[PDB]
């Protein structure tokens, strides 16, 4: 009974704790996958790209928002993005569908959130570095940019506009 | 064989099956 | 007292156990208007009435977090991993550290909630650079966190002058347990003491105009996420050695929870990058290698699923259930002790599934930083965990009082459980379903109630979910204090045994018990996991600081 009970739940266990490692397994295979589409663009580079907040405003690409839309390859747009408390410059960011978009993100003061609505980029915002993202908008229109990270007690009104035209 | 013990594990892939896969179609949606 | 001069420990434990439940109950008046907030309902002006030092939103939860995820997780884990191991070896431990331990904390904590009191620190829990608090809220967190480390020379001292005594003897369960889970603490511990000590303090004392955020971060949940593990082994050591004996059955396997605990010990602390999966400046083969290793450490809990169900479904048979669902309803749901812990594996299931979630590289970009994440947790720590320490109340604070409960006190036991059980259940689904739709967490979104329309089903589950838990707070509140301050004292009690499991016959594994008991030698594996998976990356961060001038945006 008990030296019976013992055996089979212990023959079961092994049973749980193989098809568990499995099922783990084929998720990490299925993780792998996302890393080798285009979808994978929406994680940061991971390339230290150090910034000084302090002037970030005064001279660089942050510095004149009119401007932070350069056209980089031949069906490509950097998009030099500051958030800030409280908001994102420039309001709105204007860029073309289809086109891939590469987000260079960094901020003056705190740490915010960039998370497009609708999409997956989904990056935080550091001061003294810039956070670097892929995206390629399908659908024409309106994006709202939603601060996520807690930025002070502006936190909650935080956000910005990506319109993406036809 | 630990009949309940088993349902309860049955319960839990399906709830991280459900989870996983929800999320993953959702990756995709935005993607 | 004759008792606590034979057993003073059950007096430091006490002590432990009381101030982590008053960090408790203050922390978590803050959770229904959080709750009420997160359902699109302003009821701030109220509160403030109520509590007129509370300038925000975000101080109070501030103090919300800090309290019940750092404090009370905290004194909880000290309390039942010291007592417990103490009890298993029947032996004394040193109460000259003890006591250090406490006061420790005590002062630590007093020295934080003063800046936290006066809106000096509202920074949340995780107090990310360059928002800066005042330095008497890094200091007292330093001193209150490094309390622990006390904790884990206790219970080495413990294990050894038992080995000592007893050559060729294995560790016993509960201290095997208490000693993996502490040795796993300190190597943990040490990313926080790292940014405290070299970035933190300096910074918030004036000594250094900067801090690297980037470091900062990465400093942090190296701590940041095994904390949650040192958080819910304490819960974990209660439903394997004793849950097993309340339920009227036995732990059905030694060995496989000395090995959930081993796994622990190794795979709790290289794994922080799945904190940083939205972070610059952390290599995308870093964040791979994280997320494989985060999968690993869900293998534990996994496996502890396995055992705990087979041991509940083992004693419901004894206590004559039969059918695929009848070892269920034969179980003790008339024992809050019992049901406690189980109503918290429960939620468990969902909590885990989404941690699981979290874990994978790119799908953590469909939830960070969303009402997901607080609906994860909250399953996890603010359910299992405390749902566990909970229903002690109902064996352990006997035990260390002589204090009985009434069978009135029972019921109301019953109620304040299954409402918190209940309450947790359906605010998990309306933060699950807010982060799906892309509501940010730390949000004081009542504030801009035209936001999020697309979120009007889940904010009623918010809602609905604010006053059920207010409900079970202001139940357990009066409880609590019903039977601490209650005016019998049957001592006989306090010398009671405590109800530790019969563990199920029969034979084992030997040598991989034996194995197991190698433990410093896991206890450098385990660390050479954390150079190895830590180390590179720290070494080009070090390397390359960029510090930044500190804000105050509150
Ligand atoms: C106690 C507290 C904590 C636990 C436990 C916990 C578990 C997990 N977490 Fe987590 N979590 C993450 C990964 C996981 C995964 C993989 C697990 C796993 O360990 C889960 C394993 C569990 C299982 C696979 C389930 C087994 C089920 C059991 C054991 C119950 C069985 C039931 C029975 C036997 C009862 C049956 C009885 C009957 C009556 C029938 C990640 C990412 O990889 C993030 C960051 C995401 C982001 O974007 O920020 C995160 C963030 C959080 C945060 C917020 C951090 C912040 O504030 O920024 C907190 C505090 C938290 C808490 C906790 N976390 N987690
Ligand atoms: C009456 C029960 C409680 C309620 C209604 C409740 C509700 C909430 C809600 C709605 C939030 C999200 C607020 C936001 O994202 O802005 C939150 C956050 C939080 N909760 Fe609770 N809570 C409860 C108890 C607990 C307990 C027991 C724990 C710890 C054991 C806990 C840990 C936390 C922490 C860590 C935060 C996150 C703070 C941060 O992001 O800075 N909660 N809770
Ligand atoms: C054991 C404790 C569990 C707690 C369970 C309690 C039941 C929940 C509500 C029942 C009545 C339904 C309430 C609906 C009536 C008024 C709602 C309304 O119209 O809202 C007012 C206003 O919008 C706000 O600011
Ligand atoms: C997408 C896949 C579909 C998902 C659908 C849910 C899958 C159920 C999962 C695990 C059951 C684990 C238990 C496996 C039992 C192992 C058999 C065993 O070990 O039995 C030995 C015993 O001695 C014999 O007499
Ligand atoms: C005992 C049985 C042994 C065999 C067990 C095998 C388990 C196979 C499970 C999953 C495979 C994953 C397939 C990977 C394909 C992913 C592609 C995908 O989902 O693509 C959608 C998206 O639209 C594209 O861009
Ligand atoms: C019990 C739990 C129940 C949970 C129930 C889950 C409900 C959420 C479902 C899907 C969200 C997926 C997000 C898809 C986002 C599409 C939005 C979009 O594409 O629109 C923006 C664009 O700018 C237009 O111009
Ligand atoms: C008892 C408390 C438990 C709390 C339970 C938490 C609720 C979340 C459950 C499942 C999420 C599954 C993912 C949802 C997927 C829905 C949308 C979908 O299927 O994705 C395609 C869509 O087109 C994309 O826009
Ligand atoms: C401020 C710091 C004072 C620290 C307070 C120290 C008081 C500790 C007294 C204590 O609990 O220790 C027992 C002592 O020997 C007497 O009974
Ligand atoms: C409790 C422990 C708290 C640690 C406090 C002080 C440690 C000693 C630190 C001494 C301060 C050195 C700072 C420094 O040298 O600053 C250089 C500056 O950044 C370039 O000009
Ligand atoms: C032991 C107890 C306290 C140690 C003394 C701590 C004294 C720290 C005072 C330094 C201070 O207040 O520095 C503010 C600075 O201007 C940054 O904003
Ligand atoms: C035991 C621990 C497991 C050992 C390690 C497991 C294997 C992961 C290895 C390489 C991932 C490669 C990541 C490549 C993703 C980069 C995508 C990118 O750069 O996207 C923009
Ligand atoms: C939307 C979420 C809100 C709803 C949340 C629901 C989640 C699960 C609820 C209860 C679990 C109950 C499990 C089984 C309970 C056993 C009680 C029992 O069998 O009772 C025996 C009786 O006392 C004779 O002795
Ligand atoms: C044992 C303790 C209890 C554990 C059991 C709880 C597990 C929850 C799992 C799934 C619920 C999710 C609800 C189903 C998801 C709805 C999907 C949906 O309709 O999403 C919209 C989509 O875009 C189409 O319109
Ligand atoms: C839609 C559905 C309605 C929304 C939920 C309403 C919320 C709470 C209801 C009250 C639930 C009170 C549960 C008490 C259970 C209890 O204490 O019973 C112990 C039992 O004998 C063995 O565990
Ligand atoms: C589990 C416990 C069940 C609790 C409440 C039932 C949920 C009813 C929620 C119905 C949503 C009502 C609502 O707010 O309507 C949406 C929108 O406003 C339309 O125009
Ligand atoms: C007596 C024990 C069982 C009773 C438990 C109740 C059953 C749960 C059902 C609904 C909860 C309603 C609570 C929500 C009421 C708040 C009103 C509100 O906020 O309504 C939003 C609406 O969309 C404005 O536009
Ligand atoms: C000292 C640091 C303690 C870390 C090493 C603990 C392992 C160890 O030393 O174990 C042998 C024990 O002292 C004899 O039984
Ligand atoms: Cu910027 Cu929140
Ligand atoms: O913390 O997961
Ligand atoms: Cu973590």
């Amino acid at each position: 009974d008990e030296h019976k009970a013992h055996k089979a739940i212990l023959a079961y266990e092994k049973g749980w704790l193989a098809f568990s490692l499995a099922m783990l397994f084929v998720f990490i295979a299925l993780i792998a996958y996302t890393l080798a589409t285009h979808t994978a663009g929406v994680i940061p580079a991971g390339k230290l790209e150090r910034v000084d907040p302090t002037t970030v405003r005064q001279e660089g690409p942050w510095a004149d928002p009119a401007q932070a839309v350069v056209q980089t390859g031949p069906n490509q747009y950097t998009v030099y993005v500051l958030a800030f408390a409280f908001g994102y410059q420039p309001n709105p960011i204007e860029v073309p569908q289809g086109a891939e978009i590469v987000f260079k993100i960094t901020s003056p003061d705190v740490i915010h959130g960039f998370h497009v609505e609708g999409t997956n980029i989904n990056v935080e915002v550091l001061p003294g570095e810039v956070s670097t993202v892929r995206y390629t908008f399908k659908r024409p229109g309106e994006y709202r940019i939603i601060c996520n990270q807690y930025c002070g007690l502006g936190h909650q009104n935080m956000f910005g506009t990506i319109v993406v035209k036809e | 064989k630990p009949k309940g013990a088993l349902a309860v594990i049955l319960v839990l892939t399906l709830t991280i099956l459900v989870f996983w896969l929800g999320v993953y179609a959702v990756f995709f949606a935005r993607g | 007292s004759r008792v606590y001069e034979a057993y003073p420990e059950k007096k430091a434990t006490l002590y432990f156990l009381v101030l982590g439940f008053l960090a408790l109950i203050v922390g978590s008046l803050f959770g229904p208007f959080q709750a009420l907030n997160y359902g699109n309902v302003d009821a701030y002006p109220l509160l403030k009435r109520l509590l007129p030092f509370v300038q925000s939103y975000y101080q109070g939860l501030t103090l919300h977090g800090v309290l019940n995820a750092i404090v009370f997780t905290q004194l909880f884990a000290q309390a039942i991993m010291v007592y417990l191991p103490a009890r298993e070896l029947n032996m004394r431990p040193n109460m000259g550290l003890m006591w250090l331990s406490w006061w420790m904390a005590f002062i630590g904590l007093v020295v934080a909630a003063l800046p936290l009191l006066a809106n000096e620190a509202t920074v949340l829990f995780t107090f990310y650079p360059p928002l800066k608090g005042h330095w008497a809220f890094y200091l007292g967190a330093s001193v209150f966190v490094l309390s622990t480390w006390v904790s884990i020379y206790i219970v080495l001292d413990l294990w050894r002058r038992w080995k000592a005594a007893n050559p060729g003897k294995v560790t016993p369960l509960v201290t095997y347990m208490a000693v993996v889970f502490w040795l796993m603490w300190f190597l943990a511990s040490l990313g926080l003491v790292l940014e405290a000590v070299l970035f933190l303090l300096p910074w918030s004392f004036g000594l250094v105009e900067g801090v690297d955020p980037l470091v900062a971060r990465t400093l942090f949940w190296w701590t940041g996420h095994p904390i949650v593990y040192f958080w819910l082994l304490p819960a974990y050591a209660i439903i394997y050695t004793i849950l097993p004996k309340q339920a009227g059955g036995k732990l059905v396997s030694d060995p496989m929870a000395r090995l959930a605990f081993l796994l622990f010990l190794l795979l709790s602390t290289p794994v922080g990058f799945h904190h940083q999966f939205a972070d610059p400046g952390i290599d995308p083969t870093w964040k791979m290698i994280h997320s494989v290793l985060t999968l690993f450490v869900a293998v534990p809990s996994l496996m502890t699923a396995f055992t705990v169900a087979a041991s509940l479904e083992f004693a419901g048979r004894l206590r004559g259930g039969r059918g695929l669902f009848g070892w269920i309803r034969a179980l003790p749901w008339d024992n809050p002790a019992f049901v406690a812990p189980v109503l918290g594996l429960l939620g468990f299931i969902p909590g885990g599934a989404g941690g699981i979630v979290n874990a994978s590289f790119t799908l953590d970009y469909v939830v960070h930083n969303t009402a997901w994440v607080p609906g994860h947790f909250h399953l996890q720590v603010a359910s299992l965990v405390t749902l566990t320490a909970m229903g002690s109340l109902y064996w352990l604070l006997p035990n260390l009082t002589g204090k009985p409960i009434s069978d009135a006190q029972r019921r109301l036991g019953l109620a304040v459980v299954w409402l918190w059980f209940l309450g947790m259940m359906i605010m998990a689904v309306g933060l699950h379903w807010a982060g799906l739709l892309n509501v940010p967490r730390r949000a004081y979104i009542a504030q801009v109630p035209d936001a999020y329309p697309h979120a009007a089903v889940p904010m009623v589950f918010n809602v609905l979910a604010g006053i059920v838990l207010l409900v079970a707070l202001l139940l357990f509140i009066y409880g609590l204090f019903s039977v601490l301050l209650s005016r019998e004292r049957k001592p006989e009690l306090a010398e009671a045994p405590l109800p530790f499991a019969e563990v199920i016959s029969g034979p084992e594994d030997r040598r991989l018990v034996l194995a197991m008991d190698r433990i410093g030698f896991w206890f450098a594996v385990a660390a050479i996991l954390v150079v190895l998976a830590y180390g590179p990356t720290l070494v080009q961060l070090f390397g390359h600081l960029n510090p930044v001038p500190g804000w105050r945006l509150w």
